[PDB]
């Protein structure tokens, strides 16, 4: 149906601004949202359609300690939207309490936008894990929606914070955030800072403004994942039809992504498939096996090569996945995009559930457990002191992520016939 | 529907019964004891008959023509009668 | 153009049409369209293309 | 034909002053009533036409304890009218007796204005229920006209007093007033303070000068209900043609209203219809079913959508009305108004007979009956003591409103085939 976008936090509002500029340049519209005559499309999912065809986006903007939100405010794309929804620490409990006191009027903003929609499919939020102001607040509003609406979906695109370890309560905050993510969300798409750092240092030579190019890559991914919605396809034009195959189980619902060019400034279906089989073309860093993989391709493809390719892909066994049961790769095609120069013609996007990401969770678990053994790294800030006097929510989150990692490590096994 | 004899052949009674009714009710501002009830019953049964007949004839086929039928039939008063 | 619309919008748009059927009358399908199984489908076919495309093809 | 307006009481003269300023700004005339050259219309119903085209309104002004009537007196719109008709407690019996002694010369004012008209269609009065000076007096003049002229109509626009309960005889006064309203009037349009309070608190953030904005909304409603008269339409340009369909029965003649924008600072016929189906766009607060609904639309409408809309309106069954018989909604179109900025292009007005308003009457009945059981709330004022020594008119009004509520609750039933 219709999908409502949400954005909060400094990194989330940055990537949302980049996503809307991406879809502004991508389709034939003005930076005030007037349709271009020279351009057909559906933009009714993420944009409300007006009478002069002002495709005003379904983007609710929440801010706390605004500095870059002011730069979003005075912009030549500030005529695209004005839904009148902008409403004003670096701790999880701080952002949790700040969202707690204003939950009513932001819920009025939610219900107003819900009344703006006739039907609904899902909520996306722009969020970053352990982002400071975003952390805790995002978990709180996730709790609010999960309490309010069991009839809809939530998709979440968020990055894993790694700054190569002043902030030492960051593993605690990310742990509590991911606890709410496993239990109160239905599907998670997670990425790494380090893998995008690798691809950025390979494709280019920039080190300091890396955030900006990260925003570009996030925008390309978020357009790619939505192309079968925005350009009219004929299958999985609901989100739940896309999500249904990849997630059999309500705790292992974390999805990793890839995209075939590292630098984007013929390719055949065989080439782009085997490139997409690499972890260096995947933007997330015993043998680990996928449960299921999905691929969507967009470009100038020849339809007869593709059956040749998946024949030979069976034959070489260039993937190694065996959960326990008959769940394999799903390949799909979307339109090569007009209204932009189509260079690097064929490009693919890849979506899988793989057990290896548990190791990265385990790395964070190893850090948090170490700090939990010392118990000197909450720094006795008053916010976490009010919200839990005994700090037992950290132990509850520890036992939940223990269940999660154990479910992961059992999910590797070909005896996962039971407990799936 | 001047060219169409059955719907016309229904509607002429619809105009004539109101010709009688409008003159009859103005005579008394109290109860009509001058055989008012007998004629009133004859009128209402006749209107039920002719209304069902004209609904059958009507069911050319313009969106407005089809669209007026459901205003009466949002009651199922003539979706059953 | 008419053949393209035929083989495109069925053989998407019909997704929304069929989702309501999960939750029957002969007039409800009409107003959904103009916005164990077996449905009734008819649409306006114009004459100069009605003579080039056979009647029996539409049944297949 | 021609319609004579009446105004009395503080709230009534306030809303009449606002209505005349509304029609002053709305049509192309001066605040002394000189036609503007830059402006065609009929203003012959509510204004007498002069030789320099001074459209002097048919507004008879009666005052008692004038404070705001003085502010009406010195005004730049005091050159629009001067029919020389201004002639001088907070009780029903007080205003009744004060109108009783001066009934002759105000009846001379009535007959003078009647001679000013060649033909006549109806009398409107500006009145507020339990307004103090207006209450009782308005019932008395209603009795005078109902005695005098059975050949005309009376339309009444009056509000239901709710101040969220010093004045405790207010339910008695409103009860006696509504008794005269059911038996001596032909059609009543009633509104709530609380529903306008909801719409005002939603559209704006004002709480204290709420009367002023209430006046604006009343003026917009009273212009809307009269637009097919003032702008030349071709059906129901008599009042009785409008009133005839909504009222089958002489006691259930109470009409409730709605209007599509809450804030007025495309819309399609489907959107404005379903908005008008809400009770939050209606300015009045078992299952209840309408007897009949009427809608008039004014804006930039496309004529082919409207039959599509009422098809689908049958199909979704987004209204629930079944009195017992074949009385349904009536949709109509009037001109989108020139000579003012036409923003919020399409706007609708809604007129129905619905049984739910009986509950609100019942609320007042519950209050009055409680006070009648205690019998300490007339406060023994001398006016009600002279007018009825035994206070049996209250019991007669109680039995009449009992008949009214019973007629309402039977009118809900699909066995209302008899006693209709």
């Amino acid at each position: 149906r219709e999908i409502i976008t949400l954005q909060l936090g400094q990194c989330g509002n940055q990537i949302g601004f980049e996503f809307w500029k991406q879809l502004c340049a991508e389709h034939g519209i003005s930076p005030e949202g007037i349709v271009e005559e020279f351009a057909t499309d559906r933009k009714d999912v993420f944009f409300y359609q007006a009478d002069d065809e002002h495709y005003i986006p379904r983007a609710v903007l929440l801010d706390l300690e605004p500095r870059v939100i002011h730069s979003i405010l005075n912009s030549p794309y500030a005529k695209l939207y004005n839904p009148e929804n902008i409403y004003l620490g670096n701790n999880w409990a701080s952002g949790f309490s700040q969202g707690e006191k204003i939950h009513e009027d932001i819920f009025d903003i939610i219900d107003r936008e819900a009344d703006g929609s006739d039907s609904l499919e899902g909520f996306v939020l722009c969020h970053s894990i352990a982002g400071g102001t975003g952390s805790g607040l995002g978990s709180y509003l996730l709790e609010r929606l999960n309490d309010r609406y069991p009839k809809k979906l939530v998709q979440t695109y968020s990055v894993f914070p790694n700054q190569d370890e002043d902030v030492v309560v960051q593993p605690y905050n990310s742990l509590l955030t991911l606890k709410r993510l496993t239990q109160n969300a239905d599907c998670v798409v997670v990425l790494d800072n380090t893998a995008l750092n690798r691809i950025a240092t390979d494709r280019l030579h920039i080190q300091n403004p890396s955030f900006s190019q990260i925003n570009q890559l996030v925008s390309t991914i978020m357009s790619a994942s939505t192309t079968t919605l925005r350009y009219p396809g004929y299958m999985n034009n609901d989100l739940i039809g896309l999500i249904a195959s990849l997630i059999p189980t309500p705790r292992l619902h974390f999805l990793m992504t890839g995209y075939t060019p590292l630098t984007t400034d013929k390719t055949t279906v065989l080439d782009v498939m085997r490139r997409l089989l690499q972890p260096k073309n995947v933007m997330v860093s015993t043998n680990h096996c996928y449960i299921a993989i999905l691929n969507i391709i967009q470009g100038e493809v020849d339809p007869t090569q593709v059956h040749k390719s998946l024949q030979r892909i069976r034959e070489r066994k260039l993937a190694n996945f065996i959960p326990w049961g008959p769940a394999s790769i799903q390949v799909a095609l979307s339109r090569k995009s007009p209204y932009l120069p189509s260079a690097h013609r064929v490009s693919g996007l890849m979506m899988a559930n793989h057990t290896s990401i548990s190791s990265l969770f385990e790395r964070t678990c190893r850090q948090y457990d170490k700090l939990r053994k010392r118990e000197a790294f909450l720094e006795q800030f008053r916010k976490e002191d009010m919200f839990k006097d005994n700090f037992d929510e950290m132990d509850t989150s520890r036992e939940i992520v223990q269940q999660l990692i154990d479910e992961y490590h059992a999910a590797t096994r070909p005896d996962y016939i039971s407990w799936g | 529907f001047i060219l169409l004899k059955p719907v016309f052949h229904c509607l002429n009674e619809i105009l004539d019964l109101c010709h009688s009714f409008c003159s009859l009710v103005s005579q008394n501002l109290g109860p009509l004891d001058e055989r008012g009830a007998a004629q009133l019953s004859i009128l209402v049964k006749g209107f039920s008959r002719q209304s069902s007949l004209l609904f059958k004839i009507l069911s050319h086929q313009i969106n407005s023509d089809l669209a007026q039928l459901l205003l009466r039939l949002d009651y199922n008063k003539y979706y059953t009668q | 153009e008419y053949l393209q619309a035929m083989r495109n919008f069925f053989l998407d748009t019909m997704y929304d049409f069929y989702t309501s059927i999960f939750d029957q009358n002969v007039s409800f399908l009409n107003v959904q369209l103009q916005e164990l199984d077996g449905l009734t489908l008819s649409y306006k076919v114009p004459w100069p293309v009605d003579i080039v495309i056979s009647l029996e093809c539409q049944k297949i």
